């Protein structure tokens, strides 16, 4: 027993819980009843990178409680955490499309109106797959198996660089300018419920993919054998646990705020 | 309406030629095209079939291959390529409009079509080919089919054609389902095996030969064709 | 099935493709209907925006496509069919400041001035343009102007006390107007004093276009 | 002759029609029919569920054939919906976007198109080119059109948001006979089995019997508190039924002439838009603005069925000549058939 | 004053006409109109449900 393992395990618990059901009824809403707008199909392909995400949890919840042993083939230890980091990274990429609409809907709403229609959403998004999918081409290469992990430096460099570097400093820079659009114009109405929600969502990005990405670099920075490196690799489990969470946080921060897509999911009950 | 036929003539055997089809006075882009090929003193033959957008084209199972059919919808106009024409491809051929939907009339306007010189499934079998009879008399051509046409939906797809010497082919009956622009006399019975086209009154301009066609499935296949001399 | 189904199932399929092609094609455009009692600025901004039922005008600016539309000839209950107007982006209220002075032909007893108020109040009011942005227009400033000069302000409204001044008369009057609308929160007003110069008020339209549609784009992403 | 001594013979006039209402009252549907056997609880599903609408529906009116339906939305064109095979027949593209009013012929080979544009259109069908091409338009109203049935291929009657009601012919163009005897902005329309007969419900809370060859009004109707909004003949041809903002449904009979029992609920406190009889006439279908569709007992006045299919307000509701199904259109661009 | 009197006598008119056509009992009109349904029940395939063999929009 370690607490760490028992702390992940509960937040993967948690999440899992409270992402299944809301990510499936917010995901069934969307495609059954909304129409099918951009803002629609972002909400659509977020909340099945969710529902995915959450459909994978169990597995990973099985290998923590096996503690480090996968009885199984070499297949599914390549398979399943290339799919995770897949998982993830297209959600990463989704958040950061989305802040970009956002921010070109402000800059540029003449251009939108012209010109942004659910075609170009359906290219952006398929290209947002094809770049996920190619980010997790090392995983399924370098992973081996009982331990199934690796046995890098430049991996984990290019994984913070297009995962967490430019999303985080795109969305950032994104929502300072809405606000700064907001609260600087000849119509701009005395209101902070847009920097309100702009501040909580980067919150809640920050601390949801700061750690893993501060231990993922401090990995190859620190000894393994030390005890500094095995509690890095202890609270990594957590730091995984805490990043998932952001796949049952970023629904309820951005399909239900929406007042249409709340009365109608109020009646869909 | 009116469909204007051109690339006829002689051809050597082994050679290609581009058959050209102008349409004016209707929609080009609405309604479906139909290659009909028709050879001396025998009767009629179906070659190819376009739809609207090219979304669908089918071609006749013995000329798979060979022959390229292609429309023009901003021209409004149809080609047709033909290669490696062998002795039997002589014969005349014409472009056929038809629209599909609930109360339609497929096949109802025939063009002037061309003449070309070189050098399984459902077959319509007609019992007679020639029936002389007298001004005064009632005319009734029976008809008997290899497969039952009466699908699932209850539709009867038969297709009756008037073919006058110098003249186009005229509709008669698309679906016992009467089409425009011809006499009530003409009426069509039978069971969904067994058909029967009866003529009220015999006039002069009912003279020609008489094609049954089905449309159960894409590829189609005319009868013998009934003639009437008087 | 049979051919004749499959070739029904196209067709179906390819005027569902045109369908959707002209919703897209129709879906940049925005849409701005016309208000106003009697014939205030009607002529004057249909004359300024171009350069027997509802009347439709198309016109380009700044790559934007706008749909006009008026309503002063329906002479006929307007609550039956201006719920068939609550698609729309933006509804102008024209309305003339000189008409404080003038009444109208059907009672001497009633001010035009009151019967603008009223209306645009009605406007405001109603269930259907809850979100529906709406753009104040007022027309003839010189004229009223010269009315101010020639007559005070104060025989239209009692509770009015101050100079006459024709900048604190126009502050006076867009309180007034921007007091009756009860939805401060989902419902905005975009006041501004129409001249000659046609170029001016196509650009305020334009902005103030862009600026509902902005706020309209950061609503619907749950945002604003 | 004063203007006083005017209104005071209106008003004994009126006293005396309401008295002869009141004494010929002998009975009532209600204690008449109470021994017939109930009607019990009605269910029906979504047969079939016609998408391809890009704003909100209008009107919609079945044929004789009962498998094609004309639907008209906001986006400015008319779509021809095939009930079995849920296919579109023809999409006709109209010049005026603001329609809320659609009929078709009997025969199947025109139909029609109006709303708040005064002109009204009329579109042929069966054209030799195969195109739906504009057969002709109709001017002379001065308000906007809010229903139009058609009486054969070349009559037909409409109204426009004038208190005034017109029947043109197809051949000649020009208003044959109209009807100025409404004195408030008439918005329901239904013609009658026999097509001699027409009931036309007005919103100054009224509903006037006019007859097609004769041209002058019959009787009148004042039992709805509210603007009229639907009505329907019934298929016997002696009663029609009219609904209205009340929230209440009422029959009247054309011999009896005085209302028979009032269609109302507790809980229903919105608007009508569209009502209409089955083949038999025993069961009242009426579209609410509470996103919901009533069908009631027309001899029992019990809520018989109950359908929330449609996610925004139902707007048009027809059934089929034959009774086989019954289509509703509401604001969610969306048709849903039941049965 | 003209035209105000001239419809309100065309209203006068009109209401007369009106009153004058003839009326018969309630009880008949629902006697028949019940007879009507009894009659048309057997006949209404929204009254009655149908199989799903006579049903054209049984999938
Ligand atoms: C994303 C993800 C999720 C994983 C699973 C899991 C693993 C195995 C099996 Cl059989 C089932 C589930 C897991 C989720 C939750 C918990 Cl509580 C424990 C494990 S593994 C994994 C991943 O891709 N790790 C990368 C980089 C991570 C390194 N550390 C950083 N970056 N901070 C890598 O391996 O290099």
């Amino acid at each position: 027993n370690e607490p760490p393992v028992i702390l992940s395990m509960v937040i993967l618990s948690l999440t899992f819980l409270l992402g299944l059901p809301g990510n499936g009824l917010v995901l069934w809403v969307a495609g059954l009843k909304m129409q099918r707008t951009v803002n629609t199909i972002w909400f659509l392909h977020l909340t099945l990178a969710d529902l995915l995400c959450c459909l994978s949890l169990p597995f990973s919840l099985a290998h923590l409680a096996l503690q480090g042993q996968w009885p199984y083939g070499r297949f599914l230890c390549k398979l399943i955490p290339s799919i995770i980091v897949l998982n993830m990274f297209a959600s990463v990429f989704l958040l950061t499309a989305i802040s970009l609409d956002r921010c070109l809907v402000v800059f540029k709403p003449i251009w939108c109106q012209n010109h942004r229609n659910v075609g170009m959403a359906c290219s952006i998004c398929g290209c947002i797959w094809v770049v996920a999918f190619v980010m997790c081409i090392p995983v399924f290469v370098y992973r081996e198996i009982n331990r199934c992990g690796y046995k890098l430096v430049a991996i984990t460099i290019t994984r913070l660089v297009v995962g967490f570097l430019l999303p985080s400093v795109i969305m950032i820079a994104c929502y300072s300018f809405i606000v700064f659009r907001m609260q600087r114009g000849r119509f701009a109405k005395s209101q902070s419920k847009t920097f309100r929600v702009a501040v909580v969502v980067v919150a809640v990005f920050l601390v949801c993919w700061t750690p893993y990405h501060i231990f993922g670099v401090l990995s190859l920075l620190t000894d393994p054998e030390t005890p500094l490196g095995k509690t890095l690799m202890s609270w990594d489990h957590v730091c995984i646990a805490l990043a998932s969470a952001n796949s049952c946080f970023n629904p309820f921060l951005y399909a239900l705020l929406g007042k249409d897509f709340r009365k109608k999911a109020r009646q869909s009950i | 309406v009116q469909l204007v036929e051109s690339g006829g003539g002689l051809v050597q055997p082994g050679g290609s030629r581009k058959l050209s089809c102008s349409a004016s006075g209707f929609a080009f882009s609405s309604f479906g095209m139909h290659w009909v090929r028709q050879a001396p003193e025998k009767g009629l033959e179906w070659v190819a079939y376009i739809s609207s957008g090219s979304g669908t084209i089918y071609y006749a199972d013995t000329v798979k291959g060979r022959f390229t059919i292609s429309r023009d919808d901003p021209k409004n106009t149809l080609f047709l390529q033909m290669t490696s024409l062998r002795s039997e491809d002589t014969a005349m051929y014409y472009c056929v409009r038809s629209i599909y939907y609930y109360g339609s009339s497929p096949f109802d306007f025939w063009g002037q079509g061309t003449t070309l010189t070189v050098s399984a499934d459902i077959v319509m079998t007609q019992a007679t080919s020639s029936v002389p009879v007298t001004p005064g008399e009632s005319v009734s051509i029976s008809c008997r089919s290899s497969k039952s046409l009466l699908h699932s939906n209850g539709n009867t797809y038969l297709y009756w054609f008037l073919q006058r010497p110098g003249q186009s082919p005229q509709l008669l009956i698309y679906r016992s389902n009467l089409a425009s622009g011809v006499p009530d006399r003409f009426s069509g019975s039978g069971s969904g095996t067994a058909f029967t086209l009866t003529i009220s009154r015999l006039e002069a301009e009912d003279v020609g030969v008489y094609y049954c066609m089905q449309h159960l499935e894409y590829p189609l296949t005319f009868g013998a064709g009934t003639k009437l001399e008087l | 099935l049979s051919a004749e189904d499959k070739a029904a199932v196209e067709r179906s399929k390819m005027i569902d493709r045109n369908l959707r092609e002209d919703g897209e094609k129709a879906a940049r455009e925005v849409k701005l209907l016309l208000l106003g009692a009697g014939e205030s600025g009607k002529s004057t901004i249909v004359k300024q925006m171009k350069i027997t039922g509802i009347v439709e005008t198309h016109f380009t600016f700044k790559d934007l496509h706008f749909k006009m539309f008026d309503v002063g000839a329906q002479r006929s209950e307007r609550k039956k069919w201006i719920h068939c107007f609550e698609g729309v982006t933006a509804i102008i209220f024209c309305v003339a400041l000189s008409d404080y002075d003038l009444v109208l032909a059907e009672d001497e007893e009633m001010n035009r001035m009151h019967e603008s108020m009223k209306l645009f109040d009605s406007i405001c009011n109603n269930k259907w343009f809850t979100d529906t942005s709406i753009i104040l227009f007022l027309n003839k400033k010189d004229l009223f102007e010269e009315k101010i000069k020639k007559s005070p302000l104060t025989i239209c409204y009692p509770e009015y006390a101050g100079s006459n001044t024709y900048e604190e008369a126009a502050a006076y009057i867009q309180c007034q107007f921007e007091d009756l609308n009860k939805r401060k929160d989902t419902k905005e007003i975009y006041t501004h004093f129409t001249c000659s110069t046609d170029t001016k008020n196509v650009q305020f339209v334009f902005d103030a276009v862009t600026d509902v549609i902005i706020k309209n784009n950061l609503k619907d992403c749950g945002l604003f | 002759s004063e203007l006083d001594q005017l209104r005071q013979e209106a008003e004994q006039l009126k006293n005396q029609i309401r008295d002869a209402r009141k004494a010929c009252a002998d009975a009532t549907l209600s204690q008449i029919t109470n021994n017939i056997d109930p009607v019990g609880r009605i269910q029906m599903r979504t047969r079939r569920t016609l998408r391809g609408h890009l704003a909100k529906i209008y009107a919609m009116h079945w044929g004789t054939d009962s498998r094609l339906l004309v639907s008209a939305s906001q986006d400015g064109k008319l779509i021809i919906w095939d009930s079995y095979t849920t296919n579109k027949v023809h999409a006709i593209p109209l010049r005026s976007s603001w329609v809320m009013t659609c009929a078709y012929a009997p025969s199947g080979n025109y139909v029609a198109c109006g709303g708040l544009d005064n002109i009204c259109s009329i579109y042929n069908l069966k054209t030799r080119e195969g195109n739906v091409r504009v057969s002709r338009e109709l001017a002379g109203h001065t308000g906007y059109l809010s229903c139009c049935r058609f009486l054969d291929d070349n009559q037909i009657v409409t109204s426009s948001g004038d208190t005034t009601c017109a029947l043109w012919d197809i051949e000649t163009g020009q208003q044959t006979t109209t009807f100025t005897g409404h004195t408030g902005d008439v918005m329901s329309l239904s013609l009658a089995p026999d097509t001699r007969l027409f009931v036309s419900g007005a919103c100054d809370a009224s509903a006037k019997l006019w007859d097609v060859r004769e041209g002058m009004c019959r009787q009148t109707f004042t039992g709805h508190e509210s603007d009229i909004n639907a009505i329907c003949f019934f298929p016997n041809g002696n009663a029609f039924a009219t609904g209205s903002d009340d929230a209440t449904c009422r029959l009247f009979d054309l011999r009896a002439d005085q209302e028979l029992m009032t269609y109302s609920h507790d809980n229903i406190i919105c608007g009508i838009t569209s009502v209409s009889f089955s083949k038999s006439g025993r069961l009242l279908l009426a579209g609410y603005d509470d996103f919901n569709c009533n069908v009631w007992d027309a001899l029992k006045a019990d809520r018989a069925g109950v359908l929330a299919g449609h996610d925004n307000r139902v707007s048009c509701l027809g059934v089929t000549d034959d009774g086989m199904a019954v289509a509703t259109g509401s604001w969610d661009s969306f048709l849903k058939i039941w049965n | 004053n003209t035209a105000s009197i001239a419809q309100a006598r065309k209203l006068v008119e009109q209401l007369k006409m009106e009153a004058n056509i003839d009326r018969i009992k309630v009880s008949k009109a629902a006697a028949d109109l019940m007879a009507y349904c009894e009659a048309h029940a057997k006949e209404d395939p929204l009254l009655t449900p149908v199989p799903a063999s006579e049903n054209p929009f049984r999938e």
